[PDB]
DNA sequence: TGACACGCAAATTCGTC
DNA sequence: GACGAATTTGCGTGTCTCGACACG
RNA sequence: GUGUC
């Protein structure tokens, strides 16, 4: 097959959880599963990775939430992929905001570090 | 009106054949095969298979007649359909350093 | 009339051994010069070691890529008006 | 589920199977078309997202069968250099450890873990780690362990296509101690 | 462990052929074996293939004793493997000898550059680098750019002077130069007379001689001043760069075809094999290279190395054409062989004997009889010839019981099948060996099933003496037990039968596609009038009109 | 084969396929001559156009580019007695839908 | 848009239709027709086409390469 | 021109220069002249790829341009003058045997970049001087000027054409002046380097070796002075040297040698009667004046290069054979054994190989309108200029085939080698520091045995292929020669 | 045993030194 | 007056010279 | 090669 870009649009992690939500929901009420390992490949692929996403702390957070988070970090600098690398994970401890970015002791100061850490305790749930 | 369109009175023959057609394989199933095979192999040139007798010794539909047109299955299709919308890539918030 | 069955090897051994080489101090002193021409060459502006280069993902280390592009001057007057950069 | 990319292959319809929307149909096969396959360099395919444009069928004269070109976007998992990620570890070997993602079931961290690893398996995995520079820190790790934090670096890309005439991981990633998991970190 | 994604059946289609000639080093790098031996069969206990033979088993088998040795299968699936010869001696081509005869007129002898100049070779050039460019325009460039090469007979580039080119004897170029004119001597052609005076005064017989000694192409300088042609002016020599190359046109190298192109035949006369002439020129050819190795440690003269040289260079050029005229005598055979191009020229070839013929089953011919109780569209099929024809079919959801009724009928009788086939499991079982009532109810949607000829079928019915286009045409199938075929006599004038000794053939399509293609445009009611003139061909005969 | 005493076919002759042709009917000339006589699936490859074996090629040794086609066997013998005559049919294949 | 071709329907497209459709047919395809008690598809293939109920689209293409889209329905059937 | 030298440039523009443009030198060398948007349409590669290619090119005065029918810009690569790449060193040592490293680097820089203004070259020269002393960092722009002024005089530095509409046309005069400096503007002005003139010195050099170690030494010098009277009068295709007599001949002698009048002349008759026949008297009862022969000498150099390849690859005894029927001309196959007495078997099968390796011909005469192989005269006689061409394209081959195996042994061990060097700056920073020998057993153990012994046979093979190479292209250039002399530009 | 299209070649005339 | 160049014409050579079926 | 159209 042909390939326009190989690496285009990065999405989230919450997006794939959103569309695997309804795209098994729905798939289970119209499909007769017909094609045994067709069809388990996918199931098996789709479970694993429900799976992954529900143990990682980041399903309880709709899309709006999602939105104003990233325009709260858009004030500063951070960076345009460290921005949803630091949305993957909690940064609750500030051990992993420096692992975050790779040069986190020059750039800026521990104080707007704490500072942005309390504005995303305050967006994620526990 | 076969052997006025080029500019000269042809006629039909080998010699009339050889000039009036292109084809290396359709001219070597009429009269000498050896000499026009080795010529196109010295010469080198390259053929695109669109004659009848081409078609028949390949194995392609001729494109005469029934082969001339294409068929299209009309069914329910959408050209454009709805896309997902984004909420994490809109150029105007991932403004660059 | 005889037959063959087992096929020659490939490299079959040749009749004699070559040669050896002439040695001056001139000679190394070639050798050397050589050898420092093609890896300063390989060093030139002019040697292109910039085909494309592709990145799909921005870092945040961009201090350690100051590469300097200093292009020699192509003195476009004495050079075909026609061909413009 | 981290890069979608955008690709084009002709999928046939079967001729029986005209009574469901050509929509729904290509998207069905689509689906089981790329489910749990790995690609040369792209990564490994997760499902699909949604077709950008639809182009018309053709009917060619010998098969009866209906032909159509559509570009898909399918959800890739290819993470790039400096990504952290949490793993659960499957077990040790005395060349790195084994660990396993969700879907992702082979990831190995080479001899380059801390700066005094030990390993030897007498009869059962152990992996100790001795932190003294002034006090005393020893760390056991044995068959089963969960929640590792760590970086994926070193990405390789083996192909494997039949040589020869016609009469094993594709995807290979290595991990750097970062946060085993008390919690205890390494810088 | 994860499995890697591939492309399930490559279906593509073929856009365009180039034609293209090969080296010997490329040869080499497709062949797999190589011959060096002539024994065809070995001395031993049974009929066995010699390993580095011409038939030799790592080519392709071509009968059903032993398996093959590159990938172990069958006749059925074995495309064929090449082998390549290495030759002492390069030697000429039989159909690349025009091509050189006329790249020697054009390129020098003394220089290999051709003789142009440089103003005319860039107003040769633009013409020929043209978007558009036909297969006759470039037969012509090759006669423009000769004339003039040939009216030149001294290089602009260097200061020698050439000559002319032409071919004596069969395969034998002279290059006359040295030329002996009356108006004033040459130092050329002094220079060579005094140098031929210092051998002959041990043999006083060459003196008379001398005066038409001149320069002796042979296959060694040919290569080799093909070899020192530069690349710069082949695209102007009316040559493919890419698909040929000047310097490829001397054979020293010979391709062994596979071995399943040239089956053997088997006698059940004499425990008798009999080989392909192909294969005996081959064992015949390959002892000619090891006499000639032979001579030379031996020690032998000039003339006989020669002689042996030149007729391994013709038994070369005579495998191929096979038909070569101008052969002296004493070198010319006299039981007829046929090489590679007779199997393609002639009546009885492989271009339009078997491409065009194609030889069609599930068809049949009988002696044609009147019967004015059928209509215009309608013939009859004696019920044994419809007991051997089968026409497959799948099963609907409409066809269940319409078929598992004739299942249950069974082949002897007339409506019925004899073959069946799985849905999934492509494979074909009887039906007169097995039973019918468990089959019956073993069926599943989407199985194909042969049946008998049943009425309302769309088969052809023709005449061999073909001279129009209605001389074939398509009516409807009706069984009738009477060991014979009948049909209209109003559609008898198409066919032109003479009702006394016609035997006529019948055709039945396969496929469905065909199926409905054939009773539209070869229908009995829509080709009533003929193209010719307008007038309708079936109206009546002698008997209805009285 | 020829003849009855061995159980062959009809043959059908130039003369019998110019009456298909004034016609112009492409499918059954082509199921009546390729389907019925020969129906064969050769491979080749699409860097060097050569006849491969096994979806694999000797010339460039590698399975990478690698596709298939169907071909009278009677086209296929041609091919193959032509590349022993210095004369190799360098074929370009195509997507039936480019 | 406005058509430069004649609107009858051609024999030649006629026959590869029906030929389409009665290989469809075969192929456990939903019928776009209430069909007696009969077999042989290609029988009942143009009863579809007497009643214009057939969803084939005729690409009709041109020496230059532009294409024309018809209809079954919008075809005249003339005999 | 071929295939060979075709392949060869290849690889040597490719290791030179980069690929992107040595994949639009290669192309330019298989059509003679195509506009521009022809080549970066039929080539691949984007427009400003190409004309950096192009001016890269350009600048190493490798390719030159004309305008053709309406304004167009036709370019054209000449294939001879990127062969030349392979005698730099040997240039270079050349100026350097003569002169001092001023000349070598201010010469090894001009082929290095081509077209370059000489205050360039004064600039580098002085300024890698001065980074190349210690204490006194004193270089005087006036020497460095004072050898650019000999080579200038002596015809080593020419000037290029300089600028005198879609393009400029560049003419060329006989103004080689040499514009008066500035040392602490000088534009339009760019000298470059004269190979002629180096092929004429090495023609000479070649000379006077061959007739050193052919009969005397004291000879050579005589010669190697009627050689150096004639560096300003003669020209290269010139066949014969300008005459000169022996009474200006006594007036220019070395100043260590003391030879009269009538002994020189000795010398010079017998240098006149000698069968090599290099100088050749025409005089009178009173006196005289002799004349060099180039052409005749190049012709016997070829010769004897011939007979060394013979002798090294068939053999003495083989080659003695080469020369007997060299000297007898059309010789027969039963005649020659009675000459050399060799045994008829293994003679007849060393002719046979000498003549299947195309190093012999065979000349036909019948006595009948028919060939008649039976009933004709088969003669050998042997063809020098073709030989000489036939090894000039073998010459060619055999460098590809060196540098491919030189290229080839580096890629393997290419990851062992830039992770050996990358140890080395390890511990070269830490010596700085403080030398540690406990992190010098580190490096004494790091790298094991194989580790090590890769590189000392890598460097040994490198040398001995880049010491083959120039052995091997020394010889092309002696081969060269004589082709080049016969061939006449009608 | 008819068909004439290709080359190959010798007799002969206008032309300019 | 004598020599290089281009024209017209007698003479040398290669390819086939409809289809189909049955039997020995 | 023979026989029929
Ligand atoms: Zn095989
Ligand atoms: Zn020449
Ligand atoms: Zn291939």
């Amino acid at each position: 097959m042909e390939v326009k870009d190989a690496n285009s649009a990065l999405l989230s992690n919450y997006e794939v959880f959103q569309l695997l939500t309804d795209l098994k929901e729905q798939r289970k009420e119209s499909g007769k599963n017909k094609h045994s390992s067709g069809q388990q490949n996918l199931n098996t692929i789709t479970y694993e990775t429900l799976k992954y996403i529900s143990k990682t702390p980041c399903r309880h957070q709709s899309p709006e939430i999602v939105r104003e988070f990233l325009t709260a970090l858009k004030s500063h600098k951070l960076t345009k992929a460290e921005k949803l690398q630091l949305l993957n994970h909690r940064p609750v401890t500030a051990v992993e905001i420096q692992l975050m970015v790779e040069e986190s002791e020059e750039r800026l100061t521990e104080e707007q570090i704490e500072a942005l850490l309390h504005t995303v305790t305050s967006i994620l749930p526990a | 009106d076969l052997m006025t369109y080029k500019g000269e009175v042809l006629g039909i023959t080998r010699f009339g054949l050889a000039k009036m057609k292109e084809s290396v394989l359709m001219l070597a199933s009429f009269e000498k095969t050896a000499d026009h095979l080795f010529d196109a192999a010295y010469f080198g040139q390259k053929d695109s298979v669109c004659g009848v007798s081409e078609c028949i010794i390949m194995g392609i539909p001729m494109n005469i007649g029934t082969g001339l047109f294409k068929l299209l299955h009309k069914a329910d299709r959408d050209p454009n359909p709805p896309k997902r919308p984004l909420i994490f890539d809109t150029n105007e918030f991932h403004i660059p350093l | 009339p005889d037959v063959v069955l087992k096929p020659p090897p490939l490299f079959p051994d040749t009749d004699y051994k070559p040669v050896p080489l002439k040695t001056g101090e001139g000679e190394e002193y070639m050798l050397a010069l050589k050898q420092e021409l093609r890896e300063t060459m390989k060093r030139m502006p002019y040697f292109i070691e910039t085909p494309e280069e592709r990145q799909d993902i921005e870092r945040y280390s961009k201090r350690y890529m100051k590469v300097y592009k200093e292009e020699w001057i192509p003195d476009w007057r004495r050079l075909p008006r026609e061909m413009m950069p | 589920m981290f890069v979608l990319v955008e690709m084009v292959d002709t999928v046939r319809i079967p001729p029986w199977q005209f009574e469901r929307k050509l929509n729904d149909s290509i998207a069905e096969e689509l689906n089981k078309k790329l489910a749990n396959k790995v690609v040369y360099n792209v990564g490994l395919c997760i499902c699909l997202f949604d077709i950008t444009k639809l182009e018309d069928a053709y009917v060619f004269p010998g098969d009866g069968a209906s032909h159509t070109k559509v570009h898909f976007r399918c959800v890739v998992f290819h993470p790039f250099l400096d990504e952290i990620l949490i793993g659960k570890i499957k077990g040790c070997s005395p060349e790195g450890v084994h660990v396993s993602l969700g879907f992702f079931d082979d990831i190995l961290i080479p001899p380059e873990s801390l700066q005094q690893p030990a390993k030897f398996d007498e009869a059962e995995q152990v992996w100790v780690w001795e932190y003294e520079t002034e006090e005393g820190a020893h760390d056991l790790y044995m068959d089963t362990g969960e929640e590792i934090r760590f970086r994926v670096v070193d990405e390789s890309f083996v192909d494997t296509s039949p040589t020869g005439p016609s009469s094993e991981a594709p995807y290979t990633l290595v991990g750097s101690i970062s946060e085993p998991g008390s919690w205890w970190t390494s810088n | 462990v994860k499995e890697q994604f591939r492309e399930t059946d490559v279906a593509k289609k073929i856009s365009h052929i180039c034609f293209g000639m090969k080296s010997p080093e490329e040869m080499r790098q497709q062949a797999h074996i190589q011959v060096v031996s002539k024994n065809l069969y070995s001395q031993d206990n049974q009929h066995a293939p010699l390993l580095y033979g011409v038939l030799d088993h790592r080519m392709g088998t071509s009968e059903k004793d032993r398996p093959c040795e590159t990938c172990g299968k069958n006749l059925a699936d074995c495309l064929g493997h090449y082998g390549y010869i290495d030759l002492e001696l390069p030697c000429f081509h039989v159909g690349y000898f025009r091509a050189v005869i006329g790249i020697l007129q054009m390129i020098c002898k003394t220089c290999c550059h051709i003789m142009l100049s440089q103003e005319e070779k860039k107003q040769f050039l633009d013409y020929l680098k043209r978007p558009g460019l036909t297969y006759l325009q470039k037969r012509g460039l090759k006669k423009k750019i000769s004339d003039k090469c040939r009216k030149k007979n001294i290089c602009h580039h260097c200061g020698a002077f050439n000559g002319t080119v032409k071919k004596c004897g069969l395969l034998k170029i002279i290059h006359e130069k040295y030329k002996t004119n009356k108006k004033v001597v040459d130092p050329i052609v002094s220079n060579f007379l005094q140098s031929f005076e210092t051998a002959i005064e041990h043999n006083k017989e060459v003196e008379p001689l001398l005066g038409r000694a001149q320069e002796n192409l042979n296959p060694l300088v040919v290569l080799n001043l093909f070899k020192r042609i530069p690349a710069e002016d082949v695209p102007l020599l009316l040559m493919n760069p890419e698909a040929g190359k000047p310097s490829d046109l001397i054979l020293t190298r010979l391709l062994v075809p596979p071995l399943c192109i040239r089956p053997s035949v088997v006698s059940d006369l004499k425990s008798g094999t009999n080989e392909d002439d192909l294969t005996m020129k081959l064992t015949e050819i390959i002892f000619l290279n090891d006499v000639i190795k032979k001579h030379r440690i031996s020690g032998a003269k000039t003339q006989m190395i020669m002689e042996d040289w030149d007729f391994l260079q013709l038994q070369c050029a005579l495998y191929i054409n096979s038909e070569l005229s101008g052969i002296p005598l004493n070198m010319a055979p006299k039981k007829w062989t046929r090489g590679f191009v007779q199997r393609l020229k002639g009546k009885q070839g492989r271009f339009r004997g078997n491409l065009s013929g194609k030889r069609v089953d599930f068809s049949g011919r009988t002696v044609i009889s009147p019967d004015p109780n059928l209509r215009i569209d309608e013939v009859a099929v004696p019920v044994h010839v419809a007991k051997i024809l089968t026409f497959p079919e799948k099963v609907n959801k409409a066809n269940i019981n319409f078929l598992r009724k004739l299942v249950q009928n069974g082949p002897e009788v007339h409506p019925g099948a004899n073959f069946i086939q799985q849905r999934h499991t492509q494979m074909k079982r009887f039906l007169k060996y097995g039973n019918r009532e468990k089959m019956a109810q073993e069926l599943k949607y989407g199985d194909i099933v042969e049946r008998h000829l049943i009425d309302g079928d769309v088969v052809l019915f023709n005449r061999q003496p073909s001279l129009h286009k209605l001389s074939i045409m398509a009516h409807l199938a009706r069984v009738k037990p009477h060991r014979t075929f009948r049909f209209n006599e109003c559609v008898c004038t198409p066919y032109n039968a003479d009702f006394d000794g016609d035997e006529m053939n019948l055709h039945l399509p396969q496929t469905e596609e065909a199926k409905a293609e054939a009773l539209v445009l070869m229908g009995t009611k829509a080709n009533l009038v003929t193209p010719r003139n307008g007038e309708p061909l079936i109206a009546a005969i002698q008997d209805f009109l009285t | 084969t020829e003849g009855r005493s061995r159980d062959g076919g009809l043959r059908l002759g130039e003369m019998e396929r110019d009456c298909l042709i004034g016609y112009g009917a492409s499918m059954l000339l082509l199921e009546r001559l390729m389907i019925s006589s020969d129906a064969f699936e050769v491979d080749v490859c699409g860097q060097c156009g050569l006849l491969g074996y096994s979806g694999w090629c000797h010339y460039c040794k590698s399975s990478c580019h690698v596709s298939s086609l169907r071909i009278p066997y009677a086209c296929k013998l041609l091919f193959q007695e032509l590349q022993s005559m210095n004369i190799i049919p360098r074929l370009k294949l195509s997507k039936y839908n480019e | 848009q406005k058509r430069i071709t004649t609107p009858y329907m051609t024999k030649y497209e006629r026959a590869r239709v029906l030929g389409t459709r009665a290989l469809q047919i075969a192929m456990c395809a939903p019928v776009m027709v209430e069909l007696e008690g009969e077999t042989d598809p290609l029988l009942i293939a143009m009863k579809e086409l007497k009643a214009r109920k057939i969803p084939i689209i005729i690409r009709r293409y041109l020496p230059d390469g532009s294409y024309e889209d018809w209809g079954v329905d919008e075809l005249i059937i003339t005999d | 021109m071929t295939q060979a030298e075709i392949k060869l440039c290849s690889l040597l523009l490719q290791e030179h220069f980069g690929e992107i443009v040595e994949k639009i030198g290669v192309h330019l060398i298989r059509t003679g002249s195509q506009p521009l948007r022809v080549i970066a349409h039929d080539t691949g590669t984007s427009l400003d790829q190409v004309k950096k290619a192009l001016c890269v090119l350009v600048q190493h005065n490798l390719v030159s341009y004309q305008v053709h029918k309406r304004g167009v810009v036709e370019y054209e690569a000449q294939c001879s003058r990127v062969l030349r790449m392979l005698r730099y060193p040997r240039y270079i040592y050349t100026t350097k045997t003569l002169y001092s490293d001023t000349g070598e680097l201010i010469v090894e820089e001009l082929l290095l970049n081509g077209k370059l203004t000489m205050s360039a070259v004064v600039k580098k020269v002085a300024d890698r001087l001065t980074e190349t002393m210690e204490d006194g960092k004193t270089m005087d722009y006036a020497e460095v000027s004072n050898t650019f002024v000999r080579l200038a005089d002596t015809h080593f530095v020419q000037r290029c054409p300089s600028v005198p509409a879609p393009t400029l046309v560049i003419n060329e005069k006989d103004m080689y002046l040499v514009p008066k400096l500035s040392l602490i503007p000088d534009d339009g002005i760019y000298w470059q380097a004269n190979l002629d003139r180096f092929h004429q010195h090495f023609r000479d050099q070649a000379i006077v070796s061959a007739v050193a170690n052919r009969m005397d030494q004291t000879s050579s010098e005589i010669v190697r002075t009627m050689l150096r009277m004639s560096e300003i009068t003669t020209s290269s295709s010139a066949p014969f040297t300008q005459p000169l007599s022996s009474n200006e001949i006594f007036r220019s002698l070395p100043v260590g040698y003391n030879i009269s009048k009538q002994v020189l002349d000795q010398y010079l008759t017998l240098l006149a009667d000698d069968p090599l026949e290099f100088v050749g008297k025409s005089g009178d009862s009173g006196g005289g004046m002799y004349v060099i022969n180039l052409h005749k000498a190049l012709a016997s150099l070829a010769t004897a290069t011939l007979e060394s390849v013979v002798q090294e690859r068939f053999g003495s005894r083989c080659a003695r054979i080469f020369r007997l029927v060299l000297q007898k001309k059309h010789i027969e196959q039963k005649q020659v054994e009675d000459f050399a007495m060799i045994p008829a078997k293994e003679a007849k099968d060393m002719l046979y190989k000498m003549l299947s390796e195309n190093f012999m011909s065979l000349q036909e005469i019948p006595k009948t309108p028919d060939h008649a192989p039976s009933r004709t005269f088969y003669l050998y006689t042997v063809n020098i200029l073709s030989a000489a061409r036939m090894l000039l394209h073998r010459c060619y081959k055999s460098i590809a085939n060196l540098i491919e195996r030189r290229q080839f042994e580096t890629k393997e061990n290419k990851r062992l080698l830039e992770k050996s060097q990358r140890v080395e700056a390890i511990i070269a920073s830490m010596q700085a520091t403080g030398a540690e020998e406990a992190q010098l057993q580190e490096i004494e153990e790091m790298i094991t045995a194989p580790e090590r012994q890769q590189l000392e046979t890598l460097k040994r093979n490198v040398n001995k292929l880049d010491a083959s190479e120039i052995q091997v292209d020394e010889t092309i250039f002696l081969l060269e020669s004589y082709i080049e002399c016969t061939m006449k530009r009608q």
